[PDB]
RNA sequence: UCGA
DNA sequence: TGCATCCGTGAGTCGAGGGACCATAACGGACGGGCCTTGTCAAGC
DNA sequence: GCTTGACAAGGCCCGTCCGTTATGGTATAATGGGAGCTGTCACGGATGCA
């Protein structure tokens, strides 16, 4: 399974997460001790649902539990226990295919990274002196003991505040001086006891409460040590916090796990002493050994730890205003302050990302994505190039090509393959063993957590193996605490279980990684991640057959359970009988929403009578084929420049991918409007609009709203809404006017959802959700009405296609049949694509994929190519050349392969006929469609909304904005001699709300007029330095004249 | 200021969108009420000169917030926006408003290469 | 209008409160803030002193005061003696600076903790 | 030592005083209850002195000035002391506040308002502490600063109590209706009508910012999307040119027709005219004033020479 | 977060 | 009078997307009748 | 080409009605606050510490 780290973790929540909260949290006590309050947290109920997962999303509500516990409240003097079920809070569930639903939209939570609990040394040099060891002790929660040790033989601790003297912290705990000296090499530490005194076991909790809170107390002293370390509920160094002391340290004792032990601050020092001695290791802080991930499990844990210390404030301060008896448990417990705590990390967080659903590809990624940042992780300011870079442990862990180029590169990585994270947060590899020199293939598995850097031997899955025997090579590269080198076979220990290991999923795509650039690769898997589902996909012929299994983890594949005997199929369900209450039924969603606006259609395949076997293909999804996946479409490609139509990254395809339906998906969008309660007259939706005549009112049906099947157009109205005014503050131009012809202006106003500019379809899903129906409205709304839009959208010029490569390009020009080159068979070229894009950014995988893809073509064979061989020479040229001859031996194609150019044909011109000089390599290309289309790019504006203070042009494509004029514009235009196109672009088009009077009137009349008035963005600034008790003003330099000039008014 | 530099509007959900400013201003003038109350009852002094402190970390907070002191917050944990706070940043008024302005009359697409044709010459839909 | 060179200085307070006291036909003026409050929660009409104060910053609507009864063109230029609001336009609002007279003087933050600290 | 932190400053001055006993708590009570009877003589006399009692002494009624300004200054003092030893009473009930609204330094000085009226009220001869006087007046000052305060659009005392009437009585309703909630249960327990209930949960919703941020980064804000409520140039220009050819088909008409339909709606003189007005600067009287415009307005009405003001109906 |  | 430590100042440009309680008196808008003010209708000077 | 009595229509003006709103009070005793900062790099002053 690709999905354990989602899955496993709310698993473990739903079993060890919770009860391990509640039970730290009860019992409570009050201020008298009258009564407490103790909850039976392994015994909670986690009722049903209330909606369907379907029916969550489109009434915009979240998939969502009920908790609720046994409470038993308890006095002191009286006996009695109160026992009553109290509600807790909302708590979101898993879906099955390990997301959530919060208010209608599918989220995911992405796994952060941070470092491990545990002590941390480290060489410093602050300046050009002396070699100083410094130490970190990091706890899971709570405050930092950082040790360091200046020259001299000065050891200090360190608890943001100015430092102390070792021997002020070690007294203070509570110890003796021959206590320390007997587990310490004590002749270092008398340089640090002369110059610090010789402190008692109460001379020292004095001048500790001096120094940390600048009169001292011999009571004030203890309180404040022990809150920071030895108090429960505010210092935890967690279960992975005990493991990595116990190791480093090497600590007898074990599962403290809740209070620091007093003798491990003693081994801390004492391995920082013995640093100066050469003796022990510095740790590193980019080694996966020291770097922990956290997942729905755990970051679910700290939200309701920070949700119940709120809880017990409220259950404290109602404890003690109520003196008398006779309470209820169910009041005791505010569930407000925790279904807020919950509600902010789903839905207000940042960790908590907008779920990519563009193919299942971007589905399976975005769940196993791995990224540095969050609350409690790393900041865009502070990533350096060393936390950016690769580690030598990331090998088989992260993947080192799938990353986010621009701001985010090397911050958000991906899982590997084959990685797996165990209990205590790092993460794993599969390794086969390896006995003198013979591969044991036979069991399982080690899962070595790490930890073959100073210890094993390593080798990858690339070495040539014979059958049971021995190893071929005599040379065997590994490696070996993080560097290479090349041992003797009988020597190594481990070895890599597949040579995808190292990649991720999406980066195992790729046929021929190995000859592509590791640059080309990076966008090659970024692309795959954003191809839309077409209409009618089909299965590459040069796949990697790692597509079966990301299409069944993925989640829109209906597979079977049951191994039984199929007997209806229709468009909507599948119904099975199993066998050795016995009629299941399969649903199937037809055309539903996406969150990137593309379809989730799911398409029927097998038939009536058919034995099935679990983990077999019922129904394939929308960007899925049988049993594969399929992103794209395999056609006919030519290396060859056209007519400037493929200069520079440009793409040249032919009119037969037009009335095929090849590249033709299908976009749903969704409108919204409401019938909010305006507080002049409540708004209610009419067909009787004012100023819309028939035009218009041709597709309701008596209520205001569109039926269903209703072809839209651009500039329609869907649902028409009136909303009443009480201006009355008509000017005496419209009332000469409207007293001529009479017709009294309504006290309405038209305020109808219509649709925007360059949009149309048709009309699928007009449900409307308005109160006594059985659901909850938003505050100030009384009826909301929702719209889906279906549309299908051809390819067309201007659009973004690419491949699994890198050669991304946007169509120029579509060409008709007889204009595209054409095969000596006949055949024309669908794409033309340009050869001097490849040697230039090393693109050789895509060389080999279209001559093995065309091999596959003549023959029908569709080859399942792993990467990462073999032979060397021998599996990627003689293959391809070697399957292009066996494709050469059928009678009727002897034109496929030349004996002069093998990878080349003769291609004749389709405009003239005549054949071109030179031959050019054709080939079956698997090109994919990606979401920058050429409509989501179209805006354009003349005049529209403006800015709240500063009164300019706003900006987007959804609200009528404006092109920003930068201040890298301007440094352009002062360049030139544009003073008259510079000061037109400051004045009459942004921020004058008389210029642009003026200057719209004058184009409309014919007479354009110079010199525009003083801008508003300038009076806003003038306005401003005066409140900031500046008297700055404009003057005038006139004779004998000094006066102040009104800018303003 | 003048009010329209801190603007109070109202959302679709009946919510009301207002400015930091506002927050600042208010924070003055409910501490300079109190101080005239205090002065007039005849106070203690250690009440009139805890007041007289607040009322100088108000002004200070709304000149230049997080200058002196620690920075003051409101309903969301973000920093308020102070007077001097919309003027010195890459997001202030000289560097987003005056240098750089949203012009009228503009738009955007994506580019084709367009052959047959010349120079000075643009394909415009 | 077209002015020729900037001048910045130091704000005196007989200088603050020029731009906040603005001549009305009364006794005395109204142009300085004394009240924190901004608006009305029932109706969406702003208070006669405060933040956003009809007679010190001006009307809120074009020609129609706070109290009512001159809500027409054809008075300009007038103060209403009831109310105390000039009918104008309403884009007078943003070019009208009100002042808040302090119990306590108030050490400016950019010449004290500023660099160098021109004040020490 | 130097510290920023102006909670620790006024927290160290607080621990800095010595708090009072139970007997001098009986004690400080007599000069403040000696203050107030003479405040109540000032007050009393201030009405026929001319607001100027600075030397009319009528509790005295060079020695008996002395010892009346001895007197006036210890009973000060003893209001002063009783004000500030019982500052830590006031910073353990504000620390019970500091979440809603306001901040904890502005909870202590409205609570030390509420020990000054406190300790005017306290009287002694009841035999109750002065601890459990106080704590009524210190939680009232607080709980009233944020109904006054703490709140842009602030609402009235009264309408937080009709809020926290609700919130008791769905919680009412939630123990005897287990499941399926409504709005028409609560307004029937309240007495009051469905529209009044509307007006309570619109007016209870917090203010949001305008500087927060929408997204996931700081990139964009909430005032970025939100439009100014002013008109767009559109209709201000096509404005002017309505003026361009709504005089154009006046200018064909009669000097003296024309000059009926300028001054009654308010062509340039910025100002309505009414009927009565235009009788009184000329020599004819009423009833013909009213027959022009009945003129005026029939034959614009007519298809000649009026074809460009028909698309103008809006 | 994603494109150049 | 020179050497450490701390604080304040900067760190690319466009576009898309999503997102406590109660009692009592003062204050003010709503409702209703009276009073001119204003628009309209049919003949008659 | 103008003029006069008649018939309602409606805006202010001035009373009261009741919801709305500002203000003061309650008596066991209660007496110093929480929530993060701990992985950025470079330069220029400003203290301060010998
Ligand atoms: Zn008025």
């Amino acid at each position: 399974d690709l999905i354990e780290i989602q899955h496993a973790s709310f698993h473990w929540f739903l079993e060890e997460g919770l009860i391990e909260e509640l039970n730290s949290f009860s019992p409570i006590s009050d201020y008298t001790g009258k009564l407490e309050l103790h909850f039976l947290g392994k015994d909670y109920k986690l009722k049903q649902p209330k909606y369907d997962v379907d029916e969550s999303k489109r009434r915009d509500a979240s998939y969502s539990v009920q908790m609720y516990v046994p409470t038993r409240l308890i006095n002191k003097e009286t006996g009695e226990i109160k026992e009553q079920e109290v509600f807790i809070g909302d708590l979101p569930l898993m879906t099955e295919r390990g997301t959530f639903i919060i208010n209608g939209a599918e989220r995911v939570i992405v796994n952060q990274i941070v470092r491990s609990p545990g002590v941390y040394y480290k060489k410093e040099l602050d300046k050009n002196g002396r070699r100083t060891y410094s130490a970190s002790l990091i706890p899971n929660r709570g405050a930092w003991l950082k040790f360091e040790t200046d020259k001299n033989g000065l050891v200090y601790v360190r608890i943001k505040t100015r430092k102390l003297s070792a021997q002020v912290l070690l007294k203070a705990i509570g110890l003796s001086d021959n206590e320390i000296l007997d587990s310490l090499h004590p002749e270092f530490y008398q340089k640090t006891l002369d110059k610090e005194g010789n402190p008692t076991e109460e001379e020292a909790l004095v001048e500790l409460y001096k120094k940390l809170r600048p009169p001292p107390t011999v009571s004030g002293g203890q309180q404040l040590l022990e809150s920071r370390f030895f108090d429960p509920k505010r210092y935890d160094l967690g279960r992975v916090g005990r493991y990595k002391l116990n190791k480093k340290l090497r600590l007898n004792e074990a599962d403290t796990t809740r209070v620091l032990t007093p003798q491990d601050i003693l081994a801390a020092i004492n391995y920082l002493i013995n640093l100066e001695f050469d003796v022990g290791t510095t740790d590193d802080i980019d080694h996966l050994g020291n770097r922990r991930v956290r997942s729905v499990g755990e970051l679910l844990q700290n939200q309701i730890r920070v949700g119940l210390n709120r809880l017990e404030r409220i259950i404290r301060e109602r404890m003690t205003v109520s003196e008398s008896d006779a309470l209820t448990p169910a009041s005791l417990v505010n569930p407000k302050p925790l279904v807020a705590a919950i509600k902010e990390f789903f839905g207000s967080s940042q960790l908590s990302q907008f779920m990519d659903q563009t193919n299942p590809l971007a589905e399976l990624t975005h769940k196993r994505r791995i990224s540095a940042l969050g609350p409690g992780g790393l900041t865009r300011e502070r990533a350096g190039f060393a936390v950016r870079d690769i580690h030598p442990s990331h090998h088989g862990r992260i993947c080192p090509v799938e990353t986010p180029e621009g701001p985010n590169a090397g911050l958000i990585g991906s899982l590997a393959t084959c990685a797996r994270v165990n209990d205590y947060g790092f993460i794993e590899t599969p390794y086969f063993r390896v006995e003198s020199g013979r591969v044991r293939k036979d069991l399982d598995p080690v899962y070595l957590t790490a930890d073959e850097e100073d210890d094993m031997r390593v080798a990858p899955g690339d070495i040539p193996t014979d059958e049971e025997g021995n190893i071929i090579g005599e040379s065997v590269p590994i490696r070996y605490r993080q560097e290479f080198s090349t041992t003797s076979p009988e020597q190594v220990d481990y070895v890599a279980v597949s040579p995808v290991q190292i990649i991720s999923v999406a980066t195992s795509m790729i046929p021929f990684l190995e000859h592509d650039d590791a640059n080309r690769a990076l966008m090659g898997s970024n692309m795959q991640r954003q191809a839309v589902p077409l209409l009618r996909p089909e299965r590459p012929l040069v796949g990697t057959g790692l597509e079966a299994q990301a299409a069944r983890d993925s989640g829109m594949v209906i597979v079977s359970r049951t191994h039984g005997i199929v007997t209806y199929v229709d468009a909507t369900e599948i119904r099975v009988q199993p066998h050795s209450g016995e009629e299941i039924v399969y649903p199937i969603q037809k055309y539903q929403r996406s969150n990137q606006d593309t379809c989730l259609n799911q398409r029927p395949l097998v038939y009536a009578g058919e034995d099935v076997v679990p983990g077999q293909v019922l129904a394939d999804g929308s960007a899925t084929e049988g049993g594969e996946l399929a992103l794209g479409q395999n056609i006919l490609v030519a290396y060859m420049p056209w007519e400037g139509y493929n200069y520079e990254d440009a793409i040249l395809i032919s009119e037969r991918l037009v009335y095929d339906d090849v590249y033709t998906s299908i976009h749903i969008e969704k409108f919204e409007i409401e019938a909010r309660q305006t507080k002049l007259g409540p708004e209610e939706i009419t067909r009787e609009i004012p100023n819309v005549g028939e035009d218009a009112l041709r597709n309701l049906d008596e209520h205001g709203i569109i039926r269903i099947g209703a072809w839209v157009e651009s500039g329609d109205i869907l649902v028409g809404k009136v909303t009443p005014k009480g201006e009355a503050d008509q000017p005496p131009e419209e009332k000469l006017l409207r007293a001529i012809f009479g017709e009294k202006a309504r006290d309405v106003r038209d305020n109808s959802l219509r649709v925007p500019n360059g949009e149309k379809g048709r009309v699928v899903d007009v449900r409307v959700f308005t109160r006594e129906k059985g659901d909850e409205l938003p505050p100030g709304a009384n009826m909301v009405v929702r719209i889906y839009v279906a549309q299908k959208r051809k390819i067309q010029v201007g659009d973004k296609m690419a491949g699994r490569h890198g050669n991304k390009g946007i169509i120029s020009r579509i060409l008709p049949i007889e204009d595209m080159p054409y095969l000596p068979d006949g055949r024309p070229i669908d794409i033309a694509l340009n050869p001097l894009g490849v040697p230039s950014r090393m693109n050789v995988g895509q060389v080999f994929e279209c001559l093995l893809g065309w091999a596959g073509e003549n023959l029908g064979v569709r080859f399942k190519i792993t990467p990462f061989d073999m032979y060397g020479e021998e599996a990627s040229r003689d293959t391809v050349h070697g399957l292009l001859e066996e494709a050469s031996q059928r009678p009727n194609k002897d034109w496929v392969f030349n004996e002069n150019h093998p990878g080349k044909i003769q291609v004749f011109d389709g405009r003239t006929g005549e054949p071109f000089d030179r031959p050019i390599t054709v080939g079956q290309a698997y090109m994919l469609k990606l979401v920058h289309l050429v409509d989501d790019k179209i805006h354009a504006r003349s005049t529209g909304p403006y800015s709240l203070v500063t009164q300019q042009p706003l900006g987007g494509k959804a609200q009528q904005g404006g092109q920003r004029f930068g201040e890298m514009e301007v440094w352009a235009l002062e360049a030139y001699g544009a003073a008259y196109i510079l000061q037109e672009l400051l004045t009459v088009k942004s921020d004058d709300m008389q210029g642009r009077n003026e200057a719209l009137n004058a184009i409309v009349k014919g007479k354009s007029i110079p010199r525009p008035g003083t801008p508003e963005s300038f009076k806003v600034l003038m306005r401003e330095l005066q409140s900031l008790g500046l008297d700055i003003a404009a003057h005038k330099v006139q004779l004998s004249e000094d006066g102040e000039s009104a800018d303003a008014e | 200021i003048p009010p329209d530099l801190r603007p109070m509007v109202q959302l679709d959900g009946g919510r009301f969108a207002t400015s930091d400013l506002n927050d600042l201003y208010r924070r003055v003038i409910n501490r300079n009420n109190r101080l005239a109350r205090l002065q007039e009852i005849l106070a203690p002094e250690i009440i009139v000169r805890n007041e007289k402190r607040m009322l100088q970390e108000a002004v200070d907070a709304l000149i230049d917030n997080g200058r002196r002191g620690r920075t003051v917050v409101g309903a969301n944990n973000r920093a308020l926006k102070s007077l001097s706070d919309i003027i010195e940043g890459k997001q202030g008024r000289f560097r987003q408003n005056l240098l750089g302005k949203r012009v009228d009359y503009s738009g955007r697409s994506v580019i084709v290469v367009g052959p047959n044709l010349k120079i000075y010459q643009c394909g415009l839909p | 209008p077209r002015f020729d060179y900037v001048k910045i200085a130091i704000a005196s307070p007989e200088r603050i409160r020029q731009w906040g006291e603005r001549t009305l036909p009364n006794g005395t003026v109204v142009g300085e803030v004394t009240k924190p409050e901004t608006i009305n929660y029932r109706t969406l009409k702003p208070e006669m002193d405060g933040l956003f104060c009809e007679k010190i910053f001006g009307p809120s609507k074009d020609w129609e005061c706070w109290c009512g009864k001159y809500k027409r063109v054809r008075h300009r230029g007038i103060v209403c003696e009831r109310c105390g609001v000039e009918v104008t336009e309403s884009r007078v609002r943003r070019h009208r600076m009100g002042y808040i007279k302090l119990a306590a003087p108030v050490t400016h933050v950019w010449y004290l903790k500023g660099i160098p600290s021109y004040l020490s | 030592p130097y510290t920023e932190d102006s909670i620790r400053i006024y927290l160290q001055e607080i621990g800095r005083i010595r708090l009072l006993r139970a007997e001098e708590e009986i004690e400080l009570a007599r000069q403040i209850a000696d203050l107030l009877e003479l405040e109540l003589i000032r007050d009393n006399l201030t009405l026929q002195l001319e607001r100027q009692p600075s030397e009319l002494e009528w509790g005295k009624q060079n020695k008996n000035f002395a010892a009346f300004r001895r007197r006036l200054f210890l009973d000060r003092r003893a209001k002063d002391k009783m004000v500030q030893s019982n500052l830590r009473l006031v910073v353990s009930i504000a620390k019970k506040y500091m979440n809603r609204g306001l901040s904890f330094q502005d909870l202590i000085q409205e609570g030390s308002l509420g020990l000054i009226r406190a300790a005017e009220k306290f009287d002694h001869e009841k035999g109750y502490k002065f601890s459990t006087y106080a704590t009524w007046w210190i939680r009232q000052a607080i709980t009233r600063a944020i109904a006054d305060q703490s709140r842009t659009i602030r609402l009235p005392v009264h309408l937080y109590e009709t809020i926290s009437r609700i919130k008791k009585t769905t919680k009412l309703l939630s123990q005897e209706m287990r499941r399926k909630p409504t709005e028409e249960e609560i307004a029937e327990k309240m007495e009051m009508t469905i529209e009044k209930l509307r007006f309570i949960a619109k007016s209870a919703q917090l203010p949001i910012s305008l500087e927060t941020p929408i997204g996931k980064e700081e990139d964009s804000r909430l005032g970025d999307f939100i439009e100014a409520d002013g008109e767009t140039p559109e209709d201000e220009v096509s404005k002017n040119l309505l003026r361009e050819d709504l005089e154009n088909v006046l200018d064909t008409l009669s000097p003296r027709e024309r000059d009926v339909l300028r001054l009654r709606y308010g062509l340039d003189d910025g100002r309505m005219k009414t009927l009565e007005e235009i009788g009184q600067i000329f020599n004819v009287t009423r009833e013909r004033i009213r027959q022009i415009e009945a003129k005026a307005l029939r034959k614009l009405r007519h298809p000649n020479r009026n074809s460009i003001l028909k698309e103008y109906i809006r």
